[PDB]
């Protein structure tokens, strides 16, 4: 994914 | 029309708090043991800062930080959360028999009403690159409820900037943009958009971790003292830098990470996202130059990183950098709200 | 005020067209060779349907489909795009020396004004599970510009449903939810939210691919004829199914994929996202039952999949299934807008 | 998470 | 007035024959054992084609091929060489006691006066990619001295073309050209020349060897029958092609190699520079596309390779290639005289 | 060397 | 017709400027950071020599030195270049918005016309061993455009000579030539050309680098003052030497390197190609003696290096040397135009 | 490793 416009906080 | 409403577009807020309404996202952050374990260490080891105190928890989420305050002896904890997660936090307060000490106030900290001033504010307002989410302003805004000489947990935040070399990353992103260099994609000439494609790809900050060996100079530090700063201070952040290059080679951009300090009355506890420390869900952030700068060990790389807050709960980042010895100059504009999650 | 405005929350529309304003996302779709090559094949191999014809391209994006229509000899092509990608389309039109043949019209097809009727409409209105994005309604809405004897590429869309067995996918939901089933997470009892975590995971459709051997029956096909259908036909989509079980085992949910056909004068070309075909950027979609159903080979799995359109440019999915020979029943309610992207 | 079309 | 000078720029010929006046260069070609051993094999194995015959050696250099013809029993060998190497060949003829059979005649074969018609012409007129040097035309020109029953050694030439994929080679060249993409080299913006740089670098054919697994389709073959061809046949060489792709992937260019056959009376002996065969000082040659074409196994890649002879003793190469199924077209112009010796 | 304009044959 | 054409054969000039028409060869020189960086430091740190001055740039190539002169504040810069690179320099002047300060004049400095005299000449006229290319004469020729009391960057040039011992480099010549010393190479006796092969190898100067510990005596220096010298002074360059040997051993030849100094109003900046300094694309140059000379520490090695300009834009090199204490003598003749590049 | 026509050595 080059764009995750809704992921405020990255996956741990 | 609250302070939050005036600085945030509705469309951004809806998506923003929708993300935090998911239990799976709470699990995500909670399972970051460095993050959660470090917060519990800061609170419990500084238990004298909480014993029989009044507490405000800004953006409590599921309430995990309120429970730590409760374990440390807090008298009353007002836990404010604007997402629907506030309902789940209330369930945990009841199931853990702490209704007499944790009071969930659903809503935005800029809009809710508290019945009394608090002795200490706790929160996790750090986004990636620290400043993302613009929640530091909500954290600072909450100080209107802080008594004189009240404490802040975290107390200060340090942003670190350092130049790096990473040809692989640079060619990875450059290769993607060069798709729009094709003169005959299914017979169509796309080359006219090559410039725009390059612009678009290189204004995406890259979120991931890296080996410290890619850093070419000692980091420059920019400190926000939460006890002192007003939210107005975060509308336009200017970070001058003057790096003394330790290695020769190409500078492909600047790397960013942050530390926060919990300056309690018993001990200071640090939560660091540096590439030398165990990895956290914040990772690190790197901003690429469209064309790298060649520097020799002993040269100075000078410029300014300017962060301008936007209405999408993020910042537009301007980086201008210059090799002083040769006059080689690079400028980039980055959209912190839309990065490339590379890990 | 417009058809599109009346059915879409503004905050959803902002996010929607901001996503499509990125060249990286055009690139994502263009690099799907199955998708891009098939569309080109459909248009060029049916050149008589485009030669000297007037064409409307709904949601053109970077304009590729309009260029394919131009390669097939179209006289004039109206390319409509509501995202800021319309800006980049114009650049490509000029640089390719086709300003005389391609007119980019920025805006929503439900709100722009075309100067004349067209002979054929082209578009890629298919989201994952076909219906997501609710762009099929914009495609059908564009028929107000279509001559009575006009065509549409694609001409029909087929959504396929089939029962599947994936024990690991099902048990994975509880393994994730059981994070909350511990009495002392850093001294905190989280067990009271475990049920809410479970329900949350079961509302998510799963977007990924799978081995066709997990399928336990021939698919059921619900066809949408784009030449006959109205917008209103997609506000409520009731797909009844009665599967003839080819294998015995536990049915954990339904698998979804779709095909579209370009029915041209010379030939028909098919673009399929089926699991038996090369993988595409649409992948496939699976919706779990809240509880599995044991079905013997030769039994019948009957029920209904009801897709109710919402103002977030997607659907709420209601699935009810039962084995007729045993009366064992299950159901689930899923939110198509927020799926779990499980592919690795 | 705001991704309308999956990544190919 | 001579055919040679009419088609050759003075400055090119002076440099051309200077290169061949060095004994170090003769040693280089002579130590290529595949080349030298195959020539001796073709001549000695067909000794009856030379026994008691009159021979012309075109471009004899140090005279090695003339000595092979003498070993096979030739009655008289006229060895024509236009470089200063002719004087060294004379020395070797005397020190080998072959003054009664090898007559060195210095000068260009288009300009010398040969005393007598010959039964067979021997030569090494092959340049890299076969056609470079335009010596094939001198070889054909020399047939004015050939009897009607005469023979040619080599007798035919086969040039092979095949599409290849080599991302490393493509990036290597494009990285060099991207130097001219810098907006601030020592504070100077070079980007306005980025287009001209890409043209220049990809104008260079790449001379080196490669693994055969990079070839994506069976080669096309273009044949030159030296016994039948006229000089003018080599001024404009048109090689159409239609490749049936055996693998999917990016086609970065076309690869070239050549075979020559010595069609004697006793047997045919082949000298191959194919990548499946032992390496020679000719290596192979690859012409890069500025932008590769994507092809699927089963697609057809068709087009034309056009070689236009120039006054610098080489060819301007035009290559147009098209993926028929998608209309993805690529066109490049290459200067065969100035390649990149990558080995 | 990127340009050997006088090299007629490659080095063996 | 011109000073240049009368001293240069056409075939040499054609190849010469074709080589410099390649952007890859400008790039080759520009990427030498010692070279490019020192020129920029020499110009910018002597900014008073350029601020509001008129400048002539001889052999500007891509124009980089002209841009440095502009960075230093030059009022006007005439950039002369004879290769087709002049066309690319013009593009760069336009794209850098300097058309009002830099004028590219395509042609040989001996043949172009300048509208006015200049205050300073800048150039990089140094070939390997300094004198190769015979471009120093064009640099001196350009002084017809220099005002009285004008300056030149570089201002002076020092060539350095020193004897060296390198047994392996010497023996390598015979290893290569002994290819010819075999009685039956494919049946052919090649031995008669061995001597000619040896001579050919010894006529080649060796372009590479070396450890400074192979030098056996302090270097001798020959200086060209570009402000005083005349073109004719470079047609016959006689360099007498009397080396006082610091180490005992076999002297196999003479090593060459050069420095140039930019003597500005503020400071002098040095560009050095010495083997004690960072390597440059000029490397160093070594010329073998046909026979080594044994010398003891304290002995004197005397002789002359005579450079005779030729019409191939280079020099024929005559070196003769003798050990005074023994009379042992050696010599060699070398063609500077065709060196052996030995650096790996 | 001769350099015919290469006026300047490769850097
Ligand atoms: C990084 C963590 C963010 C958490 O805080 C909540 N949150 C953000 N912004 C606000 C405001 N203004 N008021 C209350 N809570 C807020 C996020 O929902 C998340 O739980
Ligand atoms: C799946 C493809 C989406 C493309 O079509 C555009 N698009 C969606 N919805 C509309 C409407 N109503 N009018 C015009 N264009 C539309 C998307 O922006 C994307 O390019
Ligand atoms: C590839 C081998 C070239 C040898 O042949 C000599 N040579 C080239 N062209 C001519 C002409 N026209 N006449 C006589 N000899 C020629 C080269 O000098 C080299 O030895
Ligand atoms: C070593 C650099 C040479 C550069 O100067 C150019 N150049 C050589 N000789 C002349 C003359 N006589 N006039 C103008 N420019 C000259 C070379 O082309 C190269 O750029
Ligand atoms: N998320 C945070 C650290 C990396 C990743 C993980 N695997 O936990
Ligand atoms: N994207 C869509 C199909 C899988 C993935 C790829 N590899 O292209
Ligand atoms: N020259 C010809 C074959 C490769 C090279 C060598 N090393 O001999
Ligand atoms: N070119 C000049 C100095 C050696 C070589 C390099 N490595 O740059």
């Amino acid at each position: 994914f080059q764009n995750m416009p809704g992921a405020i906080r990255p996956a741990a | 029309r609250s302070v939050f409403s005036e600085r945030t577009e509705e469309s951004s807020a809806v998506q923003y708090f929708q993300f935090y309404g998911y239990l799976s996202q709470q699990q995500n952050m909670m399972q970051d043991y460095v993050r959660t374990g470090t917060y519990q260490r800061a609170i419990l080891q500084n238990h004298t800062d909480f014993k029989d105190k009044i507490v405000l928890d800004v953006g409590c989420g599921s309430g995990i930080l309120s429970f730590f305050a409760a374990q440390a002896g807090a008298r009353k904890i007002y836990a404010v959360e604007a997402s629907t997660m506030a309902q789940h936090a209330e369930v945990l307060v009841k199931s853990n028999n702490l209704t007499d000490r944790i009071v969930v106030i659903p809503g935005k900290v800029e809009e809710v009403s508290l019945p009394e001033q608090v002795d200490i504010i706790i929160s996790e307002p750090m986004g990636y690159m620290l400043f993302n989410e613009r929640m530091l302003e909500s954290y600072l805004h909450a100080k209107k409820y802080l008594k004189p000489s009240g404490n802040m947990f975290p107390t200060i935040g340090d942003v670190h900037l350092a130049p790096f070399t990473d040809e692989q990353l640079y060619m990875e992103q450059f290769t993607k943009a060069n798709f729009w260099y094709q003169p005959s994609f299914h017979g169509v000439d796309l080359s006219a958009l090559r410039g725009a494609a390059v612009d678009e790809y290189f204004r995406q900050p890259v979120v991931d971790t890296f080996d410290i060996r890619i850093l070419m100079a000692k980091s420059v530090k920019y400190t926000v003292n939460f006890l002192e700063a007003k939210e107005g201070d975060l509308h336009r952040i200017e970070i001058p830098f003057k790096f003394h290059m330790l290695h020769s080679g190409l500078v492909h951009g600047l790397a960013f990470w942050f530390d926060v300090a919990f300056i309690g009355s018993i001990m200071t506890v640090w939560l660091s996202t540096a590439p030398t420390e165990p990895l956290t869900h914040w990772y690190q952030v790197r901003c690429l130059f469209q064309s790298p700068l060649f520097a020799k060990a002993g040269d100075t790389l000078s410029g300014t990183c300017l962060l301008i807050a936007n209405k999408r709960q993020s910042y537009d980042i301007s980086i201008v950098a210059q090799v002083d010895q040769t006059g080689s100059k690079s400028s980039n504009l980055l959209d912190l709200k839309n990065p490339f999650f590379r890990y």
